[PDB]
């Protein structure tokens, strides 16, 4: 079962999983462990629009690219010739 | 003054026609390699169908791409409103410019100006970026602004730059979509000027009848099926200018150029363009 | 396993105070695990730790299942191209190569050197 | 439709000939006879047709309203939005609702749940809700209409995958469930497609669009709803690989190698490096950067091991004193980062292998000490010291998941992980034997 | 300045 | 196939609904009182 398990693609889980220890150290301070003591404390001490219209542009070629291959996908000019 | 929620300025009919490209060229923005016109108002609706969501959207772009600017009529019903529309994704997506030439007595508010701003007779497209009211007559309903224009487009015309690659005198084109009204009266205009050169769209207007057409009796038969109600309510006296001016048009059919529907093939309306030209 | 090793040496007793054998008696732990000697039946006698040992051994094996996976997993790709490609450093060492034997090849060495200096 | 026309009673009302043309389905007809037409439509007219035409389910002609114009903002009024979900949501769909909920609950669900409850008793974002209205009862058509309209596509377009999925999870009725599936699947894809080609178009933009934090749409961007969804195939490309990459980095900029960022790290002062007036700058740009954080604490993470062995190892004796207080300061240090992540999500770090490896071993730490605390008895402490020993040998195994980071053996580690689970089921089995 | 050429224009 | 194999757990869960999750059937079990689980007077 572990050939048939290996020979499998592996490598996509890798790259969805590295996401999580990026993500874990942007929350972490960005100080070593040894020293992250006091940031820790500091921490504890507290507790007690156009972008969517580019976005809305970039959706409307989009749109225009998935209707001309389904437009291109004919062979013949029917049309012309009807 | 200034318009926000943009520049509108207040000019008489009889008003010097080179005095308007002077102040533009002078300081506000430098020279057009390019310019296009654009006919409107003949339908207050504008339908936005298949064919015309490609055409405007390609030749916007290609206005960008050579710096040329569009003249409309300004206002947000209609036409201009989706050139105003697609000019401004442009720039959310090197700097296009546009300016919308309407009558200042056509204008239901209007407001002295540091700039007075208005937030909503006919309403203004906030898109385009310069306006112009032209005042003949106060409160007058009859529009004027189509004779400035054509003063407008001809002294353009005659204008001489030596930049770009066009022989003397700068380029211009006349995009006619919009049917009947002051379509056809703005096509007989321009046509009388040599140097324009008149395009029609593909929509189902009498600018489809003047790219079927390419004596009376011809021509009586077109646009009775594209236009009933039209023809129904115009009387006599205006049906027959109307099938009268046709004949001017079609006298030379050489300087125009007709966009087909049919063509799926993109950048049809640079061909079309550049083939006119 | 150095570390259940070092594990196994804190079991068989409490105090360490020699420099010398410090180095000594934690090599002997890879001792113990490579030839299966291990003292673990009397150090028990000296005095949850027994489980611990069978949940080392159970992470350790799967350990030596993990080349056999990811041998399989790469022996499977087609290899035979890259065995083409590198045909070529073979044939190319030889043509600069004096076509002499090595014990001979001495001669033509000393020769090639005469001529640069 | 002719023998209505033709009698001409009715001719000067378009309004009967759009009613009788949308009742049977020819928008081909209805748009050349009806909307050619030169008549004024104030977008009042249009409010009642387009109410009827949601209702049945005639996706072209609400298209073809749209197109003609109708401003969809002004017709989806609060009173028109409660009354589409309180009669026209099938109860059928409304128990599939009420099972998914109390079995296969979710963050988004929750949200979608007290929204859809919401409009069952009487900024107000309605495209979005009329968007999910369409979405829960598998109406592929009318989704993929209303999806272009929405403000956050991509987004959107994520979150219906999410739904769906859960959607599908429930197993009230095989068809629907099959049906959300095929749908979540294709809205996926144009997620996927949709940000590659913005991407493609602009970085900083696409980057921003990412991280962009939504006005609850679920309370989510659309990284954190496709890891929710384990949307691998979106997470997996080289637009967001690269935006991953530009923040482990951080300030240092790339393709500088590795060599090069590590003379440095181990010689302090050095000046001879690349990155995206003031010369503290630069030692603050290079120290706050995420990737040098986790090789010093790699570093740090050694040490802490050999200092551990050589405590309990040798010279561990009576009263702890200094070496033992230095040692169990990191300890400490190690429970409270577990107590941060647990306060960041508790069932998140119980999800987590890696944490439960963390915790185990803090708490035998924890149980060393103990017994050599209170020193009831002499031969007690002799008896826990070996408790003190599996700590340290637990902390090892730890260890060894930093390797993960070059990628040139993260497949092969992360291939491990599913690897131990049949080993030690296929192991019990033996040891049963 | 601007301000008297913006006069003339309208004249 | 999805139509046999569905009708198929429709026995072997029987009068048990399905995706009540197996660690809630299984405390009910140990458990034989409780009241608090869904399945398809007295
Ligand atoms: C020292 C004890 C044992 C050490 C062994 C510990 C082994 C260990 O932890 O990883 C080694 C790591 C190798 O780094 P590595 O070069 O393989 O990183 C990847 C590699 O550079 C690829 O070429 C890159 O492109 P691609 O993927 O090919 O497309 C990829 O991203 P990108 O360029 O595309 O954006 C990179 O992720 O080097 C360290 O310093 C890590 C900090 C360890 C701290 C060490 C401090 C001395
Ligand atoms: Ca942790």
């Amino acid at each position: 079962y572990t050939v048939g398990i290996v020979q499998e693609n592996n490598d996509q889980v890798w790259k969805f999983q590295r996401y999580f220890l990026v993500q874990e150290y942007c929350n972490r301070l960005n100080i070593p462990f040894p020293f992250v003591v006091f940031a820790y404390f500091y921490m504890v001490v507290k507790k007690c629009n156009e972008t969517l219209a580019w976005e809305g542009v970039m959706k409307e070629n989009y749109l225009v690219k998935i209707n001309t291959k389904a437009n291109d996908n004919s062979e013949e000019m029917r049309h012309r010739f009807r | 003054g200034d318009i926000q929620f943009g520049k509108y300025l207040r000019l008489s009919c009889d008003t010097d026609s080179e005095t308007l490209y002077e102040l533009l060229t002078q300081h506000w923005h430098l020279k057009t390699p390019n310019l296009v016109i654009s006919v409107t108002g003949g339908a207050k609706n504008f339908a936005l169908k298949p064919r015309m969501r490609k055409i405007f959207s390609r030749l916007i772009y290609i206005a960008q791409s050579k710096g040329a600017w569009i003249l409309t009529g300004g206002t947000h019903y209609g036409l201009m409103k989706y050139i105003g529309e697609v000019v401004r994704d442009n720039t959310i997506s090197e700097n296009i410019v546009a300016i919308g030439i309407a009558a200042w007595g056509m204008v239901s508010n209007r407001d002295t100006l540091f700039s007075a701003q208005y937030i909503m007779l006919y309403i203004l497209d906030n898109n385009h970026t310069h306006l112009l009211l032209v005042d003949n007559g106060c409160h007058g309903h009859p529009t004027v602004e189509a004779k400035l224009r054509n003063q407008l487009e001809k002294y353009i015309s005659e204008r001489t730059s030596q930049d770009s690659n066009y022989g003397g005198k700068i380029p211009i084109v006349c995009f006619a979509q919009g049917g009947g009204r002051e379509t056809l009266k703005a096509i007989n205009t321009s046509v009388k000027s040599k140097i324009p050169c008149v395009v029609v769209e593909g929509s189902g207007q009498i600018a489809d009848v003047i790219a079927s057409l390419v004596t009376s009796s011809m021509v009586k038969e077109k646009l009775v099926r594209f236009l009933p109600r039209t023809v129904s309510r115009l009387p006599e006296e205006e049906i027959e200018s109307w099938i009268k001016w046709l004949k001017e048009i079609l006298e030379s059919s050489h300087l125009l150029t007709v966009i087909k529907m049919e063509e799926a093939g993109d950048e049809i309306v640079s061909n079309a363009i550049s083939y006119a030209l | 396993m150095v570390a259940f090793g070092v594990a196994r040496q804190g079991i068989l007793r409490q105090n360490e105070q020699r420099w010398r054998w410090i180095f000594r008696s934690v090599i002997y732990e890879p001792y113990l695990a490579m030839f299966g000697q291990v003292p673990s039946d009397v150090d028990s006698t000296t005095y949850l730790v027994c489980i611990y040992m069978l949940s080392t051994n159970i992470l350790l094996v799967n350990l030596l299942v993990a080349m056999f996976g990811y041998t399989v997993g790469i022996v499977q790709e087609n290899n035979d191209q890259v065995w083409k490609f590198q045909r070529y450093f073979l044939v190319q060492e030889y043509c600069n190569r004096l076509n002499i034997p090595f014990p001979f090849v001495v001669f033509a060495y000393f020769y090639m050197v005469v001529k640069k200096c | 439709y002719k023998a209505f026309s033709t009698n001409e009673q009715d001719k000067d009302n378009w309004n009967g000939q759009l009613k009788l043309l949308l009742e049977w389905n020819q928008l081909d007809l209805a748009s050349d006879e009806i909307f050619t037409n030169d008549r004024r439509w104030e977008s009042a007219d249009l409010q009642e047709v387009m109410f009827t035409a949601l209702i049945k389910d005639r996706p072209k002609f609400v298209r073809l309203f749209l197109e003609n114009g109708l401003n969809l903002q002004k017709f989806l009024t609060n009173e028109v939005l409660t009354e589409l979900f309180s009669t026209h949501f099938s109860t059928l769909v409304y128990r599939n609702l009420q099972i998914a909920k109390n079995s296969y609950n979710d963050a988004l669900l929750t949200f979608v749940w007290k929204l859809v409850a919401n409009f069952r008793r009487s900024t107000r974002h309605p495209l979005q809700a009329l968007f999910i209205w369409a979405i829960l009862q598998n109406k592929k058509e009318l989704s993929k209409v209303i999806w272009e309209q929405t403000k956050g596509c991509t987004l959107a377009a994520l979150g219906a995958s999410k739904l769906l999925k859960t959607l599908a999870k429930v197993k009230n009725d095989i068809n629907a469930a099959g049906e959300s599936e095929e749908l979540a699947n294709e809205y996926e894809t144009r997620a996927v497609e949709l940000f590659t080609e913005c991407y493609s178009n602009d970085e900083d933009l696409a980057e921003q669009l990412l991280v962009y934090s939504c006005e609850a749409w679920g309370g989510s961007n659309c990284l954190e709803l496709a890891v929710e969804a384990t949307d691998q195939h979106f997470i997996a490309q080289p637009g967001v690989q690269n935006f991953l990459s530009k923040q482990w980095y951080g300030e240092i900029s790339r393709d500088t190698k590795n060599w090069k960022i590590i003379l440095c790290l181990f010689i302090i002062p050095l000046v001879g490096c690349g990155l995206v007036k003031k010369l503290l700058w630069y030692y603050v740009a290079f120290f706050t950067s995420p990737f040098v954080v986790f090789s010093w604490n790699v570093v740090f993470y050694i040490a802490f091991l050999l200092l551990f062995a050589y405590v309990l190892l040798m010279d561990f004796h009576s009263v702890p004193h200094t070496p033992e207080l230095i040692l169990y300061a990191l300890v400490f240090v190690l429970f409270c980062d577990e107590v941060r992540q647990w306060y960041m999500n508790g069932v998140n770090y119980f999800t987590d292998l890696w944490n439960v490896m963390d915790t185990l071993g803090l708490f035998y730490f924890i149980a060393g000490i103990v017994f050599r605390l209170h020193s009831s008895n002499k031969s007690s402490l002799y008896s826990g010291r070996v408790i003190f020993c599996l700590d340290y040998i637990i902390f090892t195994l730890r260890l060894i998941h930093i390797f993960t980071v070059s990628r040139n053996l993260g497949p092969k580690i992360i291939m491990l992980q599913r690897m131990l689970i049949d080993v030690f089921f296929f192991l019990f089995l033996f040891a049963v034997w | 300045d601007l301000v008297n050429f913006i006069q003339a224009n309208f004249k």
